[PDB]
């Protein structure tokens, strides 16, 4: 096991500089503080010589604020000088109450440190492919080359020849400043259509269904999970993936700790400890933790067949509607009462690819969705009794006839699952029918991925459905590719084919560049353009590390991330905070928003030089010198309530921030919105929510049924608690890589025996889409025939075996993957030190 | 003046006091730092004795300091607060959990009379900023 052998840490002194920090990583947005102080100073164990005012010569008790782990300590540059830093969770932040996950608590150790040699992979300089390899250069050189090639291609072939891949999320590698700067470049200065997002291959929403129904997907507050009678958790592994939301809000409900608060806020009805329905084909550590906390009688794990959620939800809706377990006043007052006609190709197909489902009234949706318990039991594999029990735990009135309060939360098991549009709508139907939106203890919400921090100019020009960018690239289209803060080589669908073509097309441009003279810039640009014209691709990567897709790129531009810059984002209850800069970007790295501005300035210069002064003028409005300037041009001027928010005001609110949208500012406090839709007015033109007539139609995405029928195992996929995303930081973190040097594939031990596999064996997963590798991890809780492989991982990429299949709106159906498995190697020596024990607490 | 922590060499028990797969409560490097000695019946990392199977660990969870329980059936330490699991057969490796550290393990030595001494720890013990206060 990896051990740091750090026996003692510098003590934060009483005069350390304090900075508010939101976690860099997941949606929950736990509050931290970064304390910095000079390298040649330190605190002492006496109360007056440390920030805590306690005597650190004594052992602290459980849950003490006056401790931090080595992963929370580093030395970093701040205003040109080395400083000690501690980045530790905020006991007073209501999101996390002092909890730090295994990810957030390593922010300091995953920071760049020349003194302590952490994250020495971090990019420091612009790099260009020249003289046979990547070479470091100046910004002025690199930007000039990018702009000259980009400008020439767009002038000769149109803006459609520019392909963009970019983050749209919050937190590190996103946020309001950074989404605004990239958005303004591609959607205000330009009208780029061939743009995709970090996690999906088109410029779409993950949740068009709920949005088209008038229900924005982040409509509740975290307190709601404490107040619900029932939590319904669909396609979420929240202990591992929304950790401190689960631990600090869900767990108190299930344990009965929130009962006092429930009785106080809602005195006119009965309350018991929370029950939870978990809809997930896999038994996860989340299921286990719920059983251990609430008791097994208060947990209903519906271990559905992969991709069958829609059949479940429609049977639930049917049953609940037929019993009259619905909020009739809510339906009558706040939902669409209009009769509507089903489209001509219904039920198999919507009115067009833009509209996969049919929006209607309650009554019409019930009739359209209608599914018997027995039919849903057949499809889902559940027992009739389980489905009936779930209907009762959602819909059945409590003693005295009082409406049961249910928080419906969903994440990527639904969103990257079968028939995204219909499945999403079918779940929202339950929340709408039961009046569980806009009230305490309710909500139908994404549980979320990254934080959120989107503000951009209009995307109306992208269309709906938008372009399937990966398919354009694979099919030889597009000339120039700008990649911002994402790595398709590890995380796209159909990744094996993607990599094969991407390499060949970028190699064409590499080979041209190597053979042309760089010091004659015009000749270099012409050689690049000639290779593009022959079917090549010139690629530019903006990132913080050497990425996998970056190995194919021609120019790399170094970004600075959260903490090396000021950054604003909100969490899964819309809680907006400012992360205050506590350290310097590595080397010559620059915030994304300022890279976008410098690139816009370069484009204006280059296009003016080429004689296209009218196009050049579209790249004005990027005079930013600091990220706050992007905040002020974007969020402050464009967001709802934006005029109330400034860095200074956010800073004064601390890690508690406020909940968006802001409605005013009084007495040094930005005032916010705790819950959406509390007046029953929804986000549609008439203010009414729509239900969705969303019938089951099998596995919707092309080729999925045939993939399932022709391969032996389900290759379910997703996250591990210990790993953050594609392990971009984690790959230089010994704690993480010592645990999983290879991605695990969870396998039933009997399945392993049948396939001749032992723990730690390196296996090949393969199908019609591609092939990859993983390390077999015996998992007694896995169902026979069903495996789960860690996604996104550099030493074996799961996406290689995901097909190109999407829904009509180009949502990637990653979760429905099947393949074969065969051994590549006996367990390598480098996994001999691993534990292969159960991840379930006992 | 010293660059490193000065650990004391403290006697914890005698090998004769240990039963196979039953933790013995100890404290190291002082009485306020709870831990256990455990004889596992198989040679393991950091393990001492004739069989290389005797290990010592801190039993205070490195996440938020809840006391760990031992599961004799799994040979794991288990945290009831946030569901962490540590494997004393593999150097205290966190099988699943919230800590950013594997379980602090004692550097042990067995004297010729069977006395077991602890003379260091390989991670920062929960709740102190110096392992030797
Ligand atoms: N099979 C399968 N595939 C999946 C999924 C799944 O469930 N199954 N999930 C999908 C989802 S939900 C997601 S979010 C995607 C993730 O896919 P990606 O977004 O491709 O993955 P990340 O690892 O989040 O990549 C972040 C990149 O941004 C860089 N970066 C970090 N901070 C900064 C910064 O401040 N600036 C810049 N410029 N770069 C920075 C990192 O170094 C890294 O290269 O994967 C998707 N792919
Ligand atoms: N530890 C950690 N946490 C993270 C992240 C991370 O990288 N590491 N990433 C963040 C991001 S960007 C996101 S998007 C979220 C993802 O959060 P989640 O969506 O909670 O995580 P996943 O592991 O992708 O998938 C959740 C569950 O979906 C289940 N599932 C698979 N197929 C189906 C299906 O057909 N139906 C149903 N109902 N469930 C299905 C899987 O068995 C899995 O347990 O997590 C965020 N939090
Ligand atoms: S510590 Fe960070 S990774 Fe998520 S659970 Fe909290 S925001
Ligand atoms: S205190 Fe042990 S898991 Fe958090
Ligand atoms: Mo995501
Ligand atoms: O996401």
């Amino acid at each position: 096991a990896f051990k740091r052998h750090i026996d003692r840490l510098p003590i934060i002194p009483a005069d350390a500089k304090k900075h508010n920090v939101t976690c860099h990583f997941c949606i929950v947005g736990c509050g931290y503080h970064a304390y910095t102080w000079p390298i040649n100073k330190q605190g002492g164990t006496d109360p007056q010589n440390n920030i805590f005012g306690v005597d650190l010569s004594e052992q602290q008790q459980a849950e003490s604020d006056a401790w931090y782990s080595p992963s929370m300590y580093n030395v970093v540059k701040q205003d040109g000088r080395d400083v000690h830093v501690v980045i530790k969770p905020d006991h007073e932040c209501v999101v996390n109450s002092g909890l730090g996950s295994v990810r957030g608590a390593r922010m300091a150790e995953t920071s760049f440190s020349e003194a302590r040699n952490t994250q020495q992979q971090r990019l420091t300089d612009p790099l260009v492919w020249r003289y046979g390899q990547m070479q470091p250069t100046s910004w002025d050189d690199a930007l000039d080359l990018v702009a000259r090639v980009t400008a020439k291609i767009v002038k000769e072939k149109g803006e459609d020849a520019l392909i963009v891949s970019a983050f749209d999320h919050g937190g590190a590698g996103g946020g309001y400043e950074n989404t605004w700067g990239t958005g303004k470049l591609y959607f205000e200065a330009m009208k780029v259509k061939n743009i995709r997002i970090h996690n999906r291959p088109a410029y779409n929403s993950e949740v068009h269904g709920t949005r088209d129904m008038g229900v924005g997907e982040l409509n509740n507050c975290y307190e709601d999970a404490e107040l619900a009678d029932t939590i319904v958790a669909v396609g979420t592994n929240a202990l591992e993936t929304q950790t401190n939301y689960f631990l600090n809000h869900w767990i108190p409900n299930l344990r009965g700790e929130s009962l006092g608060k429930k009785k106080e806020l809602m005195p006119e009805e009965p309350h018991e400890a929370g029950r939870i329905i978990i809809v997930d084909p896999r038994r996860t550590v989340t299921v286990n933790a719920c059983e251990q906390t609430a008791g097994a009688d208060n947990v209903l794990h519906l271990a559905i067949n992969s991709g069958t959620d829609l059949a479940l939800f429609n049977a639930l809706f049917t049953y609940i509607a037929d019993k009259g377990w619905v909020d009739r006043d809510f339906i009558d007052k706040s939902t669409l009462r209009e009769g509507t006609a089903r489209p001509p190709l219904y039920p198999a197909r919507g009115v067009s690819e833009a509209n996969p489902g049919h929006l209607s009234s309650f009554e019409d949706a019930v009739e359209g969705c209608r599914m018997s318990i027995e039919e849903a039991a057949e499809i889902t594999g559940l027992d009739a009794a389980q489905i009936i029990k779930a209907a009762e735990w959602i819909g059945m009135p409590k003693e005295g006839g009082k409406r049961r309060r249910v928080m419906f939360g969903y994440e990527k098991g639904l969103i990257w699952g079968n028939d995204n549009y219909r499945t999403n709508g079918a779940l929202v139907n339950l929340a709408l029918a039961t009046g569980n939106i806009g009230r305490p203890g309710g909500g139908v919400v994404r549980l979320g991925g990254h934080q959120e921090g989107y503000v951009r100019p209009s995307d109306a020009h992208v269309g709906r459905p938008a372009a399937y960018v990966d398919q354009l690239l694979i099919g030889g289209q597009g000339g120039v590719h700008h990649i911002w803060g994402c790595d398709h080589y590890k995380t796209t669908l159909n990744a094996h084919e993607f990599k094969r073509v991407y390499k060949k097309r970028t190699d064409m441009v590499k080979d041209a560049m190597s053979a042309a003279p760089y010091g004659d810039r015009e000749a270099m640009v012409n050689a690049i353009v000639d290779a593009i014209n022959q079917g090549g691709l010139f690629a530019v990567n903006v990132d913080i590390i050497p990425t996998k897709i970056g190995e194919a790129c021609h120019v790399i531009l170094p970004a600075a991330t959260s903490g090396e810059m000021n950054l604003t984002s909100m969490n899964g209850e819309r809680r907006m905070r400012l992360t205050e800069r506590y350290m310097d970007p590595p080397g010559q790295s620059m915030p994304d928003c300022l890279i976008a501005a410098r690139l816009a300035n370069t484009m204006e210069r280059v296009l003016t030089e080429m004689g296209d002064v009218g196009y050049a003028a579209q790249f004005k409005g990027f005079d930013w010198q600091t990220e706050e300037d992007a905040f002020m041009d974007g969020y402050n001027k464009n967001a709802h309530g934006g005029e109330f928010v400034t860095y200074e005001r956010l800073s004064a609110m601390g890690t508690n921030g406020f909940q968006e949208p802001a409605t005013g500012f009084t007495d040094g406090k930005i005032e916010g919105t705790q819950r959406l839709y509390t007046d029953g007015v929804f986000s549609t033109d008439d203010g009414k929510a729509r239900f969705m007539d969303a019938p089951w139609r099998g596995l919707q995405a092309p080729g999925k049924q045939q993939q399932k029928d022709s391969h032996k195992y389900l290759i379910n996929n997703g996250r591990a608690n210990v790993v953050w995303q594609s392990a971009y930081l984690d790959q230089e973190n010994d704690f993480v890589m010592d645990r999983f040097p290879y991605p695990f594939i969870e396998m039933n031990p009997e399945d392993m025996a049948e396939a001749g596999l032992k723990e730690g064996d390196l296996v090949e997963i393969y199908n019609d889409a591609g092939a990859t590798q993983a390390m077999a991890y015996p998992t007694p809780t896995a169902r026979r025939g069903e495996t789960f492989m860690l996604f996104g991982f550099p030493t074996g990429v799961q996406g290689n075996v995901t097909s190109a299949g999407t829904n009509e709106l180009i949502i990637p159906n990653y979760k429905q993957t099947w393949g074969n498995i065969r051994k590549i190697s006996d367990a390598p020596r480098n996994v001999a030190h691993l534990s292969f024990k159960s991840k379930e607490y006992q | 003046a010293a660059a490193g922590v000065e650990y004391p060499a403290n006697r914890l028990a005698n090998i004769s006091e240990l039963t196979l797969n039953e933790p013995l409560d100890v404290a190291y490097p002082d009485e306020d730092a709870a831990g256990v000695l455990l004889k596992l019946g198989t040679r393991v990392e950091g393990g001492v004795g004739p069989d290389g199977d005797i290990v010592g660990f801190s039993t205070i969870c490195p996440h938020k300091g809840c006391p760990l329980s031992y599961s004799a059936d799994n040979k794991t330490f288990n945290c009831p607060c946030h569901f962490s699991v540590f494997d004393p057969e593999k150097g205290g490796q966190q099988v699943w959990g919230q800590a950013t550290q594997n379980l602090p393990q004692y550097v042990l030595r067995v004297a010729d009379n069977g006395d077991i001494f602890a003379e260091g720890v390989d991670e920062l013990i929960y709740g102190r900023l110096s392992n030797v206060l």
